[PDB]
């Protein structure tokens, strides 16, 4: 965040975006319809704050990755799903699925012997959603198109909520436990609870 | 590629915001904690303080009655931490000084971890549900599941989540929430545009803060001599299932009404000697969103329908989201804080932003919406409460809540008197400290 | 504008400015669910007995009746006990109020009133016609939520079977208001649920029309010794193209039916010389006629 | 004769000075007839509620729910609130009482409704965005393209 | 076996057993939660 | 005396003293006529 110490050249923008801008300065920003365009042009005068573009070395150049080439697509994921769902709902729908192949795979073969109701998803999260969270702080401060289903693929539950939508389609109860890096042992828990 | 500073108008201009001049300072929170930890803390942190002033006071009090790994946190959140979290996103982009932190305190579990650390000291268990907007009653299943297992006699349940810009755009995008410049438009004021059941909904309001309680073993209740608010007599959270349509709301609550006599929301009053009847007062998620209301209206007049709800003894409903706005994380524990509050004062609660009854739930016979307090005195008393609430993905949830005095019963005469003396003697303290 | 604004004063072009807009409207045809918020409430605040007139008065209002309501009275009656006298006399007059219910018949007149408001002639006459089976449609000069609370109350008592009430923000002194008001009263009938809210404007033949509209004198923009001047328009000329916007209507739409229109003539001109206002004005509704 | 019924006034005198407060808070039991058998329950296989507390719009459990039931403020209502807002303060200073945090002025319990309940109502529950984070979602909010 | 080599194991549900038929299914949809034992037969392939 | 005013407010009888009447009676004790004839408050003055 840097504070302009003498007015910017004019930018030519729309009305819409224009107007915006003198929500913000407006003592220091100056907006105008050009007559002939029907658009405005902002100029920044001396005052306003202004964020400017730089860059950080850190120390983590390593960490555990799943095997390059991974692809939900190769799994079998559809295309709508991929792009409308977190990067952590990929994993946690594939490995959902590969969980179940250890015994049976319909997941409406459970509702034969049981009442649906009596199906319960406990699945825990330190966060969840990591991908879809930063989607949305970066790009609405930077008025970027993002997804408008941000805040749903945020909750850490919505994760295998796509499942239970997806899959199994169970009646029954849901639980979504934090155990920060305990989470797991703790789904166990309540999953046994 | 240079990033240039831009403007945006949005639609919601207003929210349901805890009162202005709140500060965790005057409830007595120290300066390094405020600054170290997350907002949505600040509301758990005080709201556990308040839950257990009810009783007792010092929390290791518990360690007298309980050995320390007995004592468990159930704790729900939708996201928790989104300040936090936000904090992050910019800060790190943005090369701002930022907490080191921070990720520590974005992690939904660490806000009752940082009331564990700072208060109750227990040795126990320690699980924080998921539910979205069900958070709070998913989380009270798992209070009453850690303690029927013997794994802890001490629970505390609760949810809790906050308000922030990119809160409000994540709804406002997803259609959810209701639009201000149309409810200005209509001639809506700020109070009256959260109307549940309402043939006008247009969506719901959203909120902040956060609330809990303190669920334990009825025998330890009557040993530690501490007040009883209510039994919970049941608890469950439930799914829907596979369809692409995405207004097309959950209904898989019907699962606790299925089998009638056999039903487990019929055996849950039957062993207090309670009938279908005898559930007077159901709180509604009610969102006031379009989808929701009717759904949920549906829900609940077919799980009376079922289990021999006598014709035209309609459930009579409160909608907390018309005054308080819908908290998603903390949504059903204000409900089940009103419920208990219903039980004891016997009062019904009204829905005054209710102008007119959707002539779409008329076809729900066992359902009556009432616009104005209905208050039971002492020659009017009521029994029993149900809470729902349904999250998003298929979150949905049902708490049956019972009037404490169905369990005083089972002490026998002498033992029942005994306990009012030590129930007395409590409030009495209670006052007091408070 | 300088010069407009001399001939014609300050007050009259301010408060010409237009007021009705055709998304603001609000519309409650549900009887079903106030008659039974209505009864549960007599039922539990019951305290006099069976002599009084107002158990007679409350009956006639719950002549409301359907398998909605006959649902609704019929299991708090049978759900009630023998446990006392007020029980005794409850479920008796209940079960009557059940099976007078289930008979019930109804009535329709379809009608348009003006100056409806709080403590007047007409509100007594709008209650009334709710309570002959009727569809009335109310304008109120204040929007507020203080006005519109006391309609939900007056139609929560009032309102039998068969009966809508209408009330919407209206002002008898702008033409506009007038001529949009009655193209929304005269249209279709009907909702479009596209992918948005569309209430296409509700199509009633108006059957008796009740041009009750009485402005006040309240000076506080020094408007004083200009308002019967202007009001002449407003109970006559304004009356008449609101005459003439229903006969419109009416004519286009192809209606034989008569509406009738009450004219609320003044008592007895001349022989009084001290209302100053009512005595003067309605002797030209001779002329009108 | 009437506009001079109504224009000749006259003071009956009255001489009142009123205040607003109230015992802890009671409970009002309920008339239940129960049928039951006492050692048949198992009370370790009972979930009850102990206790319970919430932050929100209204404030605490107690002021929710009175703004809830009722539609207005008790004693305690408006005393607490006022409170939680920050608007009375505790000093030790001499004087020794209840003071005005804003203004820094001495306040007694009655004064509560008429100088802040207005305000509370207000500043309080459903309103306006107040922006403790100099961002207005509503109005104006950061852009970078 | 079959799932790794075809890419099968992942299938996206077109959730049939719901709206199998439209004009009764929906109006099935609520004596379906309401009853206990209404079950899938396995015959017509998982039929509600 | 005693009697009737603590009739007309019954609930003075199973109460505390509230918070903010605690300084006021201790204020009182200071501005008395004659000093009081006990000791109010165990505090730095407890000499005085």
């Amino acid at each position: 965040s840097v504070f302009l110490d003498k007015d910017f050249t004019f930018v030519v923008s729309s009305e819409a975006d224009a107007r915006a801008f003198v929500q913000f300065d407006p003592e220091h920003t100056v907006a105008r319809p050009l007559p002939d365009s029907s658009d405005w042009e902002v100029t920044r005068k001396a005052g306003t704050e202004i964020r400017v573009p730089r860059k950080t070395k850190l120390s983590r150049t390593v960490g555990a990755q799943i095997p390059t080439g991974f692809d939900p697509t190769v799994w079998g994921i559809s295309p709508d799903m991929a792009s409308s769902i977190d990067r952590v709902a990929l994993w946690n729908i594939v490995a959902t699925v590969d969980a179940f192949l250890s015994s049976g795979f319909t997941p409406t073969e459970l509702m034969r012997w049981v009442h649906p109701s009596q199906v319960a998803s406990t699945q825990g999260t330190g966060m969840g959603g990591m991908t879809s969270m930063q989607t949305m702080y970066h790009g609405n401060l930077l008025g970027r198109a993002k997804p408008n289903d941000i805040l749903q693929e945020v909750l850490p539950n919505v994760v295998a909520a796509h499942v239970m939508q997806s899959y199994v389609g169970g009646y029954g109860a849901m639980v979504h436990p934090v155990g920060a890096c305990a989470t797991a042992a703790v789904s166990v828990e309540e999953g046994v609870d | 590629e240079i990033r240039v500073p831009r403007k945006t108008k949005l639609s919601r201009t207003v929210g349901a915001q805890i009162p202005t001049g709140f500060d965790p300072t005057v409830w007595g929170i120290s300066p390094d904690m405020a600054s170290s930890i997350d907002r949505v803390a600040l509301w758990n942190i005080v709201a556990t303080v308040d839950a257990f002033l009810s009783s007792g006071f010092t929390p290791t009090e518990l360690m007298r009655w309980v050995h320390p790994s007995q004592v468990a946190s159930t704790q729900g959140t939708g996201m928790g931490g989104m300040t936090s979290m936000q904090t992050m996103y910019h800060g790190n982009l943005l090369g701002r000084a930022k907490p080191n932190d921070i990720l520590q305190e974005v992690l939904p579990n660490v806000v009752a971890a940082h009331v564990m650390q700072s208060y109750v000291g227990g040795y126990g268990a320690m699980v924080h549900p998921v539910g979205a907007c069900a958070t709070a009653a998913v989380s009270v299943e798992e209070g009453v599941d850690k303690i029927k297992l013997g794994k802890a006699d001490l629970v505390i349940a609760g949810g809790f989540d906050d308000l922030t810009l990119e809160a409000i755009i994540g709804f406002g995008d997803m259609a959810a929430t209701a639009d201000t410049e149309m409810m200005r438009a209509k001639g809506i004021s700020d109070s009256k545009f959260s109307r549940a059941n309402d043939r006008r909904r247009l969506g719901f309001l959203e909120a902040q803060g956060g609330g809990t309680i303190l669920l334990a073993r009825g025998d330890l209740a009557l040993k530690m001599g501490l007040p009883v608010l209510a039994v919970v007599g049941y608890a469950q959270s439930f799914a829907d299932g596979v369809h692409t349509s995405i207004p097309a709301p959950g209904l898989g609550a019907l699962g606790a009404a299925r089998g009638g006599r056999e039903s487990t929301l019929a055996r849950s009053l039957a062993q207090l000697g309670v009938g279908a009847d005898d559930i007077a007062v159901i709180s509604k998620h009610d969102t006031s969103t379009l989808a929701n209301d009717p759904n949920e209206t549906e829900l609940h007049e077919r799980i009376a329908d079922s289990m021999g709800r006598a014709p035209g003894n309609p459930l009579f409903i409160v909608s907390q989201k018309t005054l308080t706005g819908h908290a998603k994380g903390g949504a059903a524990v204000f409900q089940m804080m009103g419920l208990c509050q219903i039980l004891r004062d016997g009062v019904i609660p009204p829905n005054r932003s209710l102008d007119c009854v959707d002539d779409e739930l008329a076809t729900s016979g066992h359902f009556v919406w009432v616009r104005e307090p209905l208050d039971l005195r002492g020659k009017f008393p009521l029994k029993a409460g149900l809470v729902t609430s349904l999250g998003f993905g298929h979150v949905s949830g049902l708490v049956a809540l019972v009037h404490p005095e169905a369990f005083i019963a089972a002490l026998d005469p002498s033992e029942r008197e005994d306990y009012r003396t030590r129930a007395e003697q409590r409030m009495l303290a209670g006052q007091r400290r408070l | 504008i300088d010069l407009v604004t001399a001939e014609l004063g300050s007050d009259w072009p301010r408060l010409v400015a237009p007021t009705f807009d055709a998304r603001k409207a609000v519309v409650f045809d549900d009887r079903w669910a106030s008659a039974r918020e209505d009864l549960v409430k007599l039922w539990l605040a019951e305290e006099g007995d069976i002599d009084a007139q107002w158990e007679q008065l409350s009956q006639r209002f719950e002549g409301t009746g359907h398998v909605v309501a006959t649902q609704a009275n019929w299991w708090q009656g049978k759900a009630l006990a023998a446990g006392r006298n007020v029980h005794a006399s409850l479920f008796g007059r209940i079960a009557a109020g059940a099976e007078n219910p289930g008979k019930g018949r109804y009535s329709d007149e379809v009608a348009v009133v003006t100056g409806a408001s709080k403590g007047s002639i007409a509100a007594s006459v709008v209650g009334q016609l709710l309570d002959g089976g009727a569809t009335v449609i109310a304008t109120t000069s204040r929007l507020d939520d203080d006005r519109l609370a006391f309609y939900k109350q007056l139609y929560r008592d009032h309102a039998r079977f068969d009966a809508t009430l209408w009330v919407v923000p209206a002002n008898m002194a702008s033409y506009s208001d007038i001529d949009k008001l009655v193209e929304w009263v005269g249209t279709e009938q009907t909702e479009s649920l596209g992918p948005q809210s569309i209430h296409l404007k509700d199509a009633q033949t108006p059957t008796l029309l009740f041009p009750f509209a009485a402005p006040r004198v309240a000076g506080d923009m020094s408007e004083v010794g200009s308002r019967a001047e202007m009001e002449m328009k407003v109970l006559l000329w304004a009356v008449q193209r609101l005459i003439s916007g229903l006969s419109k209507i009416g004519a286009e739409r192809d209606i034989a039916s008569r509406l009738h229109v009450v004219l609320p003539g003044s008592p007895n001109r001349g022989m009084f010389g001290g209302d100053g206002a009512y005595g003067e004005a309605k002797s030209a509704l001779d002329a009108l006629e | 004769e009437m506009s001079g019924a109504a224009d000749e006034s006259d003071d009956e005198a009255p001489a009142g000075t009123i205040r607003a407060l109230p015992s802890p808070p009671r409970g009002y039991n309920p008339a239940p007839a129960p049928e039951w058998d006492d050692l048949d329950v198992d009370p370790a296989d009972l979930v009850v509620i102990v206790g319970g507390a919430e932050l929100g719009p209204y404030g605490s459990s107690r002021t929710r729910f009175e703004m809830e039931v009722s539609g207005e403020l008790s004693a305690a209502g408006v005393l607490e609130l006022a409170w939680t807002t920050g608007m009375v303060k505790w000093e030790d200073d001499p004087k020794a009482g209840w003071y005005d945090t804003e203004t820094g002025e001495l306040v007694p319990e009655c004064e509560i409704v008429e100088r802040y309940h207005d305000a509370v109502v207000e500043r309080c529950g459903i309103r306006e965005f107040v922006d403790d984070g100099a961002i207005d979602p509503d109005h104006a909010s950061p852009l970078l393209v | 076996v079959s799932a790794i080599a075809g890419g099968r194991p992942m299938y996206e549900k077109p959730a049939d057993r719901r709206f199998d038929h439209d004009v009764p299914e929906k109006r099935q949809e609520a004596a379906m939660l309401l009853s206990t034992d209404a079950r899938l037969g396995e015959n017509d392939q998982y039929v509600l | 005396a005693i009697t009737a005013l603590l009739q007309r407010y019954p609930d003075a009888e199973t109460v505390v003293l509230h918070p903010a009447d605690v300084p006021f009676f201790v204020e009182l004790c200071k501005t008395l006529g004659k000093p009081v004839n006990f000791v109010p408050v165990i505090d730095k003055d407890v000499r005085r």
